[PDB]
């Protein structure tokens, strides 16, 4: 069957703004990053469905600090359509990204994985699909997850 | 102390100290797994992933060979000094339908 | 009227002293514990030994920095 991605943002904090800007090689990548206007969800869609998912996941964070959180997302299968939501909250993000985001002028990244066994080599896709730039203040100072 | 532990041979005592003193390894069935791997028939983990200079720093990359392994998670404290990570896409699956016990980096 | 179940266990602080009859009593603060554990943990470790295990639990903790 083939796949859809929908990565909703619940984004309990006010100030978020997405914006996809990445070039890398080719990594079965065949989708374009659109994103759709709404009121609270705002929903971004991807069509990257080139290989077989036996896992899904999809990791938010800094990568070169290594600093990763992993979400699981939500099937819903109608015959050929693969639906995948991406559910991410912005307010239930652990304490340790959001006081590192704060001070870090760098911009959080969210890639995703749809790797397989069976799936031959070359073409298991790894690819970097958003960059949040979250620009507003957060705690500091009082309750600091570095000590 | 030198410890060692695998989802082959997991002691309960070795288990419960360990929790004791801030690390969790992960129970019998859970392996950890990377399909983006060099070598499929073992792990190759690449010496890009050593996390203190002091332990081993090295001088010229390398890849250490690993079978079979069982990833740790780590409590939040000033005592404990990670040596070594497990690569990002790398995720255990164990047999049942239990939760993965570690996935990404944070293995 | 005071029985033995009212007072919990002090694990803190520990008696060092105490006068005959029990008047000026002095207690003397526990060093911190070695392995960086809270000190009521170490408490629950040595009253409930043997009936307290739990078969598996994956545990639930901040993302390590």
């Amino acid at each position: 069957h083939v796949s859809f991605p929908s990565t909703a943002g619940k984004s309990r904090v006010m100030i978020g703004k997405v914006e996809p800007r990445i070039g890398i090689d080719e990594t079965v990548p065949t989708t374009i990053t659109v994103e759709d206007p709404n009121e609270v969800i705002q929903v971004n869609f991807a069509i990257e469905s080139t290989n077989k998912p036996f896992q899904n996941t999809l990791l938010i964070g800094l990568p070169n600090k290594n600093l990763e959180m992993a979400f699981e997302p939500e099937i819903k299968d109608n015959g050929k359509l693969s639906m995948y939501k991406y559910r991410i909250d912005l307010a239930k993000l652990d304490a340790a990204l959001l006081q590192e985001a704060s001070r870090s002028p760098e911009p959080i990244k969210a890639t995703l994985i749809l790797a397989s066994s069976t799936a031959k080599p070359k073409e298991n896709l790894f690819r970097e699909i958003l960059q949040l730039n979250l620009n507003f203040d957060v705690d500091h100072s009082d309750s600091s997850l570095v000590d | 102390i030198l410890c060692m532990s695998s989802p082959g041979a997991v002691p309960n005592t070795i288990r419960l100290f360990l929790n004791e003193l801030g690390i969790y390894p992960s129970p019998k069935g859970h392996v950890i797994r990377d399909y983006f791997s060099p070598s499929s028939e073992e792990l190759v983990v690449s010496s890009n992933h050593l996390l203190n200079k002091y332990v081993y720093n090295a001088r010229k990359s390398e890849d250490f060979v690993f079978g079979e392994s069982s990833a740790a998670l780590l409590e939040n404290r000033e005592q404990i000094v990670p040596i070594l990570n497990a690569p990002r896409t790398s995720f255990t699956e164990s047999k049942g339908k239990c939760n993965s016990w570690t996935s990404g980096s944070q293995g | 009227m005071i029985t033995p179940l009212d007072v919990p266990p002090l694990d803190y602080f520990d008696e060092v002293f105490t006068s005959e009859n029990w008047m000026v009593r002095i207690y003397q603060l526990k060093k911190d514990d070695a392995q960086g554990r809270t000190l009521r943990d170490v408490g629950e470790l040595t009253r409930s030994s043997t009936k307290t295990r739990r078969s598996i639990k994956r545990p639930e903790l901040g993302l390590r920095v």
